RNA sequence: UUUGGCACCUCGAUGUCGGCUCAUCGCAUCCUGGGGCUGUAGUCGGUCCCAAGGGUUGGGCUGUUCGCCCAUUAAAGCGGUACGCGAGCUGGGUUCAGAACGUCGUGAGACAGUUCGGUCCCUAUCCGUCGUGGGCGUAGGAAAUUUGAGAGGAGCUGUCC
RNA sequence: ACGGGAUAAGUGCUGAAAGCAUCUAAGCAUGAAGCCCCCCUCAAGAUGAGAUUUCCCAACUUCGGUUAUAAGAUCCCUCAA
């Protein structure tokens, strides 16, 4: 269960730590959302250095929510925690140093750049 | 055009194709008869009636309804046929193409095919409203005193009255519901079920009568 | 029949060839991810959490450290879609599920051998 | 509701001939029916005709002057040809004729078609060169009086059907 | 649908602004929809008309009425109904008795100039609405299936190809 | 979701007054999450009480009245979709 008001990390190395959200856009009346999704968000607490710095808004993108998924396959993955990642009106992120899992339903995502700087996708 | 009657059974879940995971309704339909062949000027409308399962016969003493009676009978043989349980009529489709003492089979669809489902809901018995109906409720602290219950009930003493359409709470039961534009999976002919993807209402070895779609 | 009615169908769709374990095990699965090029395969390498009720429902899952992160996948056991399984490892367990190890890392999710 | 200065309304060899209210149109080229009106008597000596003007009401005096043109764009249409003369054209969309049909690469999702018209004439003579000729003003002056709105001259560039006797037009161009 | 004026009903009581939950009607329409039209090539901006069928966010900051802001959204409407609804909820607020400050008052005390705090009763008789049965009748009697007079419900969107 | 219509807004089209002409005072079409049909549910207490099929039929006997009676019901009882 993903709802605004609501801390997530980061795991690239654009020069954010931590974020929570404002919202979870596409619709008029839109509440929540999972991975697969983009969000605007704000920093409250950032990486030293780095391009973006704290109390600072910011789009994102979703991965590796513990509310994990289950696809066509009739099959399911999930993780044990969820981490977002930092866009620029491009599909294209900040940070370029990416760590730690990610899955594979975001090629439809057209974030394919950032699967291919990735690590292992599942 | 091809209507039918069974009961359901169960849910399931199948790997078709690709792969994919489908779940899934099993329907036990069976000797499924014909017992009437209504007209337009004979009964008013060309139509169709129908029995589904046949059932013990005539008895002493029928303390209960496994058995018939004398005009059930005198029903169930004017075409050459036993004693049904359940009956039901058709106007959709043609008639002419069928013929009176028929046991319409399973094999009458095919897996792949659009189907308007029609049933029962469950029913659970004498509700609130926030259950009955799509109402969210009011708080359950900072002091508060109105907690599933609804509020309102109409306007001022300006219509010094309570309208009529208002969901207020009540027996929430079985009714009606026609199920739009779903799947045929596979088409069974020896047990004679048909698989269907998905749920339908009511509940186990309860009954539907099917058929064909059309939009 | 009234009652068996379900699996006399269903074992039709049912696969066979599968070996038999138990969860606390060490294992090894070989999975036909078709993407849109190919019908290209990998191994996942996992600890088996949990498995339930027979038929298809028949479905199991396993746990697995990424880079210090941990995920699961949780699959359908009669599945077409996938290659093949080995038991590369077993271990004395007592539960029947293992939520336990949901929490735990490196020592901490340490497993017994058999 | 000035109209008037006409109200003659001689036949033809094409024959006007009653089907009671009804009136056909027949002879060399006919066999077309259709009500003149109720009061408004039409009658025919040997070759002329005019339309009775019973009382001269505000009705019956519409009513003259519509059955005295409406058989006179009869006469015309039925016997020689309610024939229009036209031009087309389309223009960077692939606007294309198809002979008796045409195209239009639109361009939308999907390119969408056209089509011609049933017991009128659409005599191309060289694919801007359209005649339609058919048997009234009501009806078919109302199909030459609406091909040109089909898809009419758009002003700031000028592709649309157009009479013989139109033009284009242009616009302050400001986005 | 403003501020008012008149003092008819109600002071042997018609007892509370807001907000909550529910609504429900309009249109002088915010979105969608259509058309036309411009200092509109379409968009644009804008315009006129048709349009009410439906729909019309979530937070922060003032009891405050209120407005201002942060993000969205197709928009983030205007109104009416005892300033819609308290024998359905809270009462934040105002009004109660305490207390404090400022001002005025010889003073008792007042102001409003503020502030802290400060008790919201009811076994539903009738109508009415949600459902549930009983009774009786439908020129013969019983079982089952039925036509439907009509009544109600339903219709929002945006996006990729 | 529509699909139709009739329609609006409207939009293209001949006539006599008011001696030309022209997008409802007759056309044509049109077209709106408007209407109507489109679909779904309830519906013969619909005091009019519909319709079909089946079954019954008092021996007595104005077949009234009777014991009865049959088609049939329920009383009672074991249960729950």
């Amino acid at each position: 269960m993903i709802q605004q008001e609501t801390r997530l990390k980061v795991a690239d190395n654009s020069g954010a730590r931590e974020v929570l959200t404002i919202k979870v856009l596409g619709g008029s009346g839109r509440k929540t959302a999972n991975i697969g999704d983009v969000i605007v968000c704000t920093v409250k607490n950032a990486t030293p250095g780095g391009v973006v710095k704290k109390g600072d808004v910011v789009k994102a993108v979703i991965v590796r929510t513990k509310s994990g998924v289950r696809r066509n396959d009739g099959s399911y993955i999930k993780f044990d925690e969820n981490a977002c990642v930092i866009i620029r009106d491009d599909k294209g992120p900040r940070g370029t140093r990416i760590f730690g899992p990610v899955a594979r339903e975001l090629r439809e995502g057209n974030f394919m750049k950032i699967v291919s700087l990735a690590p292992e996708v599942l | 055009t091809k209507g039918i009657l069974g009961r359901k059974i169960g849910m399931t879940q199948v790997f078709g194709e690709n792969g994919e995971l489908i779940p899934v309704t099993v329907v036990e339909a069976k000797e499924n008869v014909v017992l009437q062949k209504k007209t337009v000027e004979v009964d008013g409308y060309n139509a169709i009636q129908v029995g589904f399962e046949d059932k013990k016969a005539y008895k002493k003493d029928a303390k209960s309804n496994k058995y018939a009676n004398k005009p059930a009978e005198g029903h169930a043989k004017k075409a050459d046929a036993a004693p049904k349980r359940f009956i039901r009529e058709f106007r959709n489709v043609d008639v002419d193409a069928y013929e009176v003492g028929q046991e319409v089979s399973v094999d009458t669809f095919v897996a792949g095919d659009v189907i308007d489902v029609t049933g029962v809901s469950k029913g659970k018995g004498f509700q609130g409203a926030i259950k009955r109906h799509g109402q969210s409720r009011g708080p359950m602290s900072h002091g508060s005193h109105f907690h599933r219950a609804p509020g309102s009930v109409g306007m001022a003493s300006d219509a010094s009255r309570v309208f009529k359409g208002q969901k207020m709470p009540g027996r929430m039961g079985g009714n009606t519901v026609t199920v739009q534009n779903l799947e045929v999976v596979q088409v069974d002919t020896e047990n004679k079920v048909i698989l269907v993807k998905g749920n339908v209402p009511g509940p186990k070895k309860g009954l539907v009568e099917i058929r064909t779609s059309i939009k | 029949t009234n009652h068996k009615l379900i699996e006399a169908v269903t074992k039709s769709q049912l696969r066979t060839d599968l070996p038999s374990f138990r969860p606390g095990d060490t294992l090894r699965v070989h999975v036909r991810i078709i993407e849109g090029t190919r019908e290209r395969i990998q191994v996942f390498e996992g600890v088996v959490i949990k498995r339930r009720g027979g038929g298809v429902s028949e479905t199991f899952t396993v746990r697995k450290i990424s880079s210090g992160v941990g995920v699961e996948r949780t699959f359908p056991l009669h599945t077409p879609k996938i290659e093949k399984i080995e038991v590369k490892r077993r271990g004395k367990v007592r539960r029947a599920k293992l939520y336990y190890l949901r929490s735990l890392r490196g020592k901490a999710a340490r497993i017994q051998e058999i | 509701s000035r109209v008037g200065k006409k109200i003659i309304d001689i036949p033809s060899d094409v024959t006007v001939t009653f089907d009671g209210n009804h009136v056909t149109v027949k002879g060399p080229k006919g066999e077309l029916s259709r009500t003149l009106n109720e009061r408004m008597t039409f009658k025919q000596e040997e070759n002329t005709i005019e339309v009775v003007r019973p009382s001269d009401s505000k009705e019956d005096r519409t009513n003259h002057g519509t059955t005295r043109a409406l058989l006179n764009n009869m006469v015309q249409g039925v016997s020689q040809g309610y024939v229009k003369v036209l031009e087309l054209v389309g223009v960077g969309y692939r606007a294309q004729m198809q002979g008796k049909d045409l195209i239009l690469n639109v361009g939308y999702s999907h390119p969408v078609e056209i089509k011609a018209e049933e017991n009128i004439t659409f005599s191309v003579e060289k694919n801007t060169v359209v005649k339609v000729e058919g048997i009234s003003k009501e009806q078919v002056g109302a199909l030459a009086s609406n091909i040109r709105s089909v898809r009419p001259p758009e002003p700031y560039k000028g592709k649309g059907i157009r009479y013989q006797g139109e033009y284009v037009r242009r616009k302050e161009g400001k986005t």
